């Protein structure tokens, strides 16, 4: 902060090069790189620092920092190319529902489609976590009728004993009945 | 001015209209009528450029589009021979099937049953003069609404009859019509195709005829005024039973 306050820049970076060199581990030194970064240009050394930093094993938090980086910057073809070794680290229920991000932008069909046969083919095949179901849902209910009577019906193999949750089963009825 | 002719020239101004802004449907159906104005420019000559470059507007999420390309089909059926009408409506017709509508816009869903099945219905099955309906052309159309439709159940219905005439037309029209609309809207002709096709195909005094008929409209709303009984009670009187 001492070196960033002044005018020396050169310093500054080389500073913060060996504080996240030495201290890999550490979070507040990569989040004031990212900061002097975006207080800078928009260069590729940022986009080095964030790939060296996504690099060493960084939590979920990192991950959608540098996601939102990528999307309050325009990019559509880093972003994505960037997203797929996010899921193969951490493959949470959040970030399982977070991966099809893509569809709320320009509705990537193709995408769409390949993303519901991942998270089709993944882990959870017997229990899907109960949250893969109602976001499929959801994005058949927004989209036409193509699969949205078969995936919330025939696909009870995936079910947890019940074929439903105790508060989403009639929501889901009228969900289907009236779109 | 000079519509018909002038200098052969003005009618591109006609069609001239530019100044991009927010619109829907004008640009589409003054589109067709320049393709009418390329109609009396000599026919296919420019009028397959203009098809091709109105038929992409953004991403689908228009009802214009489908709706050109449906005034292209008809066009092409004031084409007399159906061969290459049917094969550019068939590429054209089945350009919607693998996607339909409900992008970004102002419409929550997608809504492709008046569009999808009019394109659908305009390459085959048109119930009227027009043949070349495959069986499973009705199957393609019941497809094309891909939930449920409503604009054409009686003829669709009634087509799915010509092409096969069995009980399996029978109840899928039942069920297409129980899904199609609450209530009897469609219900209610699901009902005289439930009596009208229980008597034709499943064969005069049955038990599983009237066990439908009265399963699926048991407990009812008054229908238009009220029937609760004169199709059911009229029939199991007429079936020879003077107990049920």
């Amino acid at each position: 902060e001492m070196e960033m306050k002044n005018r020396q820049v050169n310093h500054a970076r080389n500073i913060w090069d060996r504080a996240i060199t030495t201290l890999p581990r550490v979070n507040q030194f990569w989040y004031k790189y990212t900061y002097m970064e975006e207080m800078l240009g928009n260069v590729a050394g940022a986009r080095q620092v964030f790939e060296r930093w996504m690099e060493w094993q960084p939590e979920e938090q990192a991950w959608h920092s540098y996601i939102n980086f990528e999307l309050r910057y325009k990019e559509v073809d880093r972003a994505r190319t960037i997203y797929e070794r996010f899921v193969l680290v951490h493959p949470d229920v959040k970030n399982w529902i977070k991966y099809a991000r893509f569809e709320e932008k320009h509705a990537y069909f193709a995408h769409a489609r390949k993303v519901y046969e991942r998270a089709v083919e993944f882990f959870g095949d017997e229990h899907m976590d109960e949250h893969l179901y109602v976001a499929f849902a959801k994005f058949e209910e927004n989209q036409k009728e193509f699969e949205r009577v078969r995936v919330i019906y025939k696909y009870a193999l995936d079910r947890i004993s019940k074929q439903d949750a105790q508060e989403l089963f009639k929501n889901y009825t009228i969900f289907e009945k009236k779109f | 001015q000079g519509r018909p002719r002038e200098i052969i020239n003005t009618y591109t101004e006609a069609v001239q209209t530019v100044d991009p802004f927010k619109a829907t449907g004008k640009p589409h159906t003054l589109w067709v009528a320049f393709a009418k104005f390329y109609e009396d420019n000599g026919q296919l000559d420019d009028a397959r450029v203009i098809l091709e470059k109105a038929t992409k507007v953004n991403f689908k999420q228009v009802d214009d589009l489908a709706s050109v390309w449906c005034q292209c089909g008809e066009l092409e059926l004031r084409h007399e021979n159906y061969d290459e009408a049917l094969r550019l409506l068939r590429k054209a017709t089945a350009l919607p099937a693998r996607r339909a509508e409900y992008f970004d816009g102002s419409e929550p869903v997608q809504n492709r049953v008046y569009k999808s099945l009019k394109v659908w219905s305009m390459l085959a099955d048109l119930e009227e003069s027009l043949g070349t309906f495959q069986s499973t052309k009705a199957v393609y159309d019941r497809i094309l609404d891909l939930r449920i439709a409503t604009p054409q159940i009686v003829i669709n219905y009634a087509m799915f009859l010509e092409e096969h005439k069995y009980f399996e037309e029978s109840f899928k029209a039942y069920e297409r019509g129980i899904s199609l609309f609450k209530w009897p809207n469609v219900s209610d002709i699901w009902s005289t195709y439930l009596t009208k096709f229980i008597a034709r195909y499943g064969g005069r005094k049955l038990e599983r005829a009237r066990d439908l008929f009265e399963q699926a409209l048991d407990g009812c709303p008054p229908k238009y005024a009220k029937t609760l009984y004169l199709l059911y009670a009229q029939l199991e009187e007429e079936w020879g039973l003077a107990r049920h």
